[PDB]
RNA sequence: CGCACGGAGGCGAAGAACCAUGGAUUUCCGAAUGAGAAUCUCUACAAUUGCUUCGCGCAAUGAGGAACCCCGAGAACUGAAACAUCUCAGUAUCGGGAGGAACAGAAAACGCAAUGUGAUGUCGUUAGUAACCGCGAGUGAACGCGAUACAGCCCAAAC
C-alpha cells in the first residue's frame, strides 16, 4: 500500500546524491511520480522539485526525485 | 373460440361478460379459486358460469374448461387478463380460473349475460 | 520485550502513524552506522517492533 | 536438424519461467505450459508414464 | 386432479395440444440451450415428479440435439471386427433426456435436480423440462418434502452426474428382483459394465 | 536471535526463546475474480446462477486431495500356437463429479412352487454349477443358505 519503500542506496544513487541533489528508492510500482513525491515530501521537509520514474529491472520501481536547491543528500533523517 | 368484445368483459367475469359482478358473489356467496376448484364445480354442476383468462400460459390447465363445461352445459366467459380475473375474485394473486357456483345476488345480471353469449 | 503488542492495538491509528516513524529513524539510522559498528538486539527488535505495527492497523 | 549449428542458433526466447508453477515450463509460443497447468486451472498431470 | 394434462399430454397430436405445439417451440426453437420458466410445461407432471410452487424451485426448458450419433472415427488398427469402431450407427447410450438434465446443473451450479421429462419436439431437438431444486434456501429446507434433497448436499451432491435421478437409475437400471443381474447390485460399478 | 556450528552485533529477570489458544497485519495475480502480465503493472464476487429492497443488497459455483467411490468415453500388444467373432477388457488411458466413505435400498422382488422368503450392501458358500462360445480357445452368474449389520419412511392425487 505504501508508495514509499525504503531508500535505494548504490553507487548510483550515491553519486545522484552528490552532484544533482539528490535521489531515492522507491517503491510502488503503482505509484506514479506525483505520489512519488508527495510522499517524499511527506517524509521529510525538503522540496522534491522533479522525480523521474525507472522500471528496473529488479521487480521493482525505482524513482529519483531531487530536492529543490534548499536540500541536501539527506542520508540521515 | 369465440370472440368477446371488450364490452361484454364487465358486467361478470364468471358470466360470458368481464368482471364486475364477479365481485358480487363473493361478497354474495359462492366462488371458486383457481382452475382445480373451479373443474370440480363443473364437475358437479354446480356453478352458473365460470370464466376463463385469455392470456393463460401454455398451463393449458385451461385446456380442457370448454369440453368439459359443453356436457355440462355450463356457460362459460374468456375474460382478458389473468389478472382481471384474480383480482374480482379476492385473490392478491391473478387467476386463470372461473367461478361463481352460486352466484349470490347477481342472480340477476348474472344469467343474463350468459344469454349474451351464446345468443 | 519492549513494545508488545498491547500498547499497540489499543493505540488510534493517528497514534499507530507515530511510532512507526519512531522507530524507522532509529532503524534505518542505525543500519547507516550498522557498517560503522554492528548492532545486537536493538536493530532485530526494532524491526519485528516495526513489523508488528504495520500488522496491527493492517490487520 | 542435427546440432552443426544449424541448431542452437536458434536465438529465440521460449519456455520461460510460468507465474504459477515455478518451473520455466511455459512457452511464449503457446499459451501456457509444459509443466503444470494452464490453460487448465486444476494441476498438469497426464497420464503418458506414470501407471494408475 | 390433473388428468387430462397427462391425457392430454398422451397423443400430442390430438387438437389443441397439437396448436399449442404449433405454436411454443416456434419460439423455444430459437431459442438456445439455457433458458428457464416460469411455470412447467405440463403441471400434472410437475408437481407429481416433485415440483410445487415455493421458493427455491425452478424449472429450466432444455434442447439438444435431434438424432444421437455424431461421433469420431476411430484411428488406426480399425482393421478387425471391427470392434468398438463403427461411425454412423452406433447410439449413444445415455439418453436425450439424461443429457438434458445436465447441461443443467451446469447452468446452475448451485442448485440439484428432481428431474421431470419432455415434452415433445420435432424435426430435430427433444426438449425435456427439468425442475432444479435449491439447497440453501428456505422454505426448501423446511417442507420435509423436498428437504433430503439438501443435506445440506452432505451425500447428494450433483445428483445427474452421479446419476441419481428419475431417468437416470432407469436406463442402467429398471426392474427389480430379476434381470437386475449385471446391473443394479448397486450399478454397473461392481459387476463390470455389461 | 529457523534449517545453518560464521563474522559482527543484539534480545532476555520490564520473564525472552519455545508451545497452546485467540487477535492484528496480511503486496500483486488468482480456482485467482476489476483489467492486463513468464510472480509484475494499470485505473471492481470476473464468469454462470438463485433470491431479490432489482443494488452484487443476500447467497451459490470454480480449485485441491494418497488412493478409495460414482457417472460417462474406450484401445492395442496379447491369447486362440495364423486369424476375422471370441480373448486380453469394459482392462490401460481419457472426460465429468461426490464423500469421509461413496454408490444401493424398503419389491410392478424371489420361484429350494410354497399353507414358503420378505429393503440394501458386503463376507463365506452355492460353483467353475446354469448360461455363453469357430460350441475352438476361452468366458461365466444368480435364487438359496451361513454370517455381518439391521430401520424404516416422505410425496403426487382424491377430499
Amino acid at each position: 500500500y505504501k508508495v514509499i519503500e525504503q531508500p535505494i542506496t548504490s553507487e548510483t544513487a550515491m553519486k545522484k546524491v552528490e552532484d544533482g541533489n539528490i535521489l531515492v528508492f522507491q517503491v510502488s510500482m503503482k505509484a506514479n511520480k506525483y505520489q512519488i513525491k508527495k510522499a517524499v515530501k511527506e517524509l521529510y521537509e525538503v522540496d522534491v522539485l522533479k522525480v523521474n520514474t525507472l522500471v528496473r529491472p529488479n521487480g521493482t520501481k525505482k524513482a529519483y526525485v531531487r530536492l529543490t536547491a534548499d536540500y541536501d543528500a539527506l542520508d540521515i533523517a | 373460440a369465440a370472440e368477446k368484445k371488450e364490452r361484454l368483459t364487465k358486467e361478470a367475469a364468471a358470466v360470458a361478460e368481464g368482471k364486475s359482478k364477479q365481485d358480487a358473489s363473493p361478497k354474495p356467496y359462492a366462488v371458486k379459486y383457481g382452475l382445480n376448484h373451479v373443474v370440480a364445480l363443473i364437475e358437479n354442476k354446480k356453478a352458473k358460469l365460470v370464466l376463463i383468462a385469455n392470456d393463460v400460459d401454455p398451463i393449458e390447465l385451461v385446456v380442457f374448461l370448454p369440453a368439459l363445461c359443453k356436457k355440462m352445459g355450463v356457460p362459460y366467459a374468456i375474460v382478458k387478463g389473468k389478472a382481471r380475473l384474480g383480482t374480482l375474485v379476492n385473490q392478491k394473486t391473478s387467476a386463470v380460473a372461473a367461478l361463481t357456483e352460486v352466484r349470490a345476488e347477481d342472480e340477476a345480471a348474472l344469467a343474463k349475460l350468459v344469454s349474451t353469449i351464446d345468443a | 520485550a519492549g513494545v508488545k503488542a498491547y500498547e499497540l492495538r489499543t493505540k488510534s491509528k493517528e497514534q499507530l502513524a507515530s511510532q512507526l516513524v519512531d522507530l524507522k529513524k532509529e532503524l534505518a539510522e542505525l543500519k547507516v552506522q550498522k557498517l560503522s559498528r554492528p548492532s545486537l538486539p536493538k536493530i532485530k527488535t526494532v524491526r519485528k517492533s516495526i513489523a508488528c505495527v504495520l500488522t496491527v492497523i493492517n490487520e | 536438424g542435427k546440432g552443426t549449428p544449424s541448431f542452437g542458433k536458434r536465438h529465440n526466447k521460449s519456455h520461460t519461467l510460468c507465474n504459477r508453477c515455478g518451473r520455466r515450463s511455459f512457452h511464449v509460443q503457446k499459451k501456457t505450459c509444459s509443466s503444470c497447468g494452464y490453460p487448465a486451472a486444476k494441476t498438469r498431470s497426464y497420464n503418458w508414464g506414470a501407471k494408475a | 386432479a390433473y388428468k387430462y394434462l397427462e391425457e392430454l399430454q398422451r397423443k400430442k397430436q390430438s387438437d389443441v395440444l397439437r396448436f399449442l405445439q404449433r405454436v411454443r417451440v416456434w419460439e423455444y426453437r430459437q431459442k438456445n440451450v439455457i433458458h428457464r420458466a416460469a411455470r412447467p410445461t405440463r403441471p400434472d407432471k410437475a408437481r407429481r415428479l416433485g415440483y410445487k410452487a415455493k421458493q427455491g424451485f425452478v424449472i429450466y426448458r432444455v434442447r439438444v440435439r435431434r438424432g444421437n450419433r455424431k461421433r469420431p472415427v476411430p484411428k488406426g488398427a480399425t482393421y478387425g471386427k471391427p470392434t468398438n469402431q463403427g461411425v454412423n450407427e452406433l447410439k449413444y447410450q445415455r439418453s436425450l433426456r439424461a443429457t438434458a438434465e445436465e447441461r443443467v446443473g451446469r447452468r446452475a451450479a448451485n442448485l440439484r435436480v428432481l428431474n421431470s421429462y419432455w415434452v415433445n419436439q420435432d424435426s430435430t431437438y427433444k426438449y425435456f423440462e427439468v425442475i432444479l431444486v435449491d439447497p440453501q434456501h428456505k422454505a426448501i429446507r423446511r417442507d420435509a418434502r423436498y428437504n433430503w434433497i439438501c443435506d445440506p448436499v452432505h451425500k447428494h451432491r450433483e445428483a445427474r452426474g452421479l446419476t441419481a435421478t428419475g431417468k437416470k437409475s432407469r436406463g442402467i437400471n429398471k426392474g427389480h428382483k430379476f434381470n437386475n443381474t449385471k446391473a443394479g447390485r448397486r450399478k454397473t460399478w461392481k459387476r463390470q459394465n455389461t
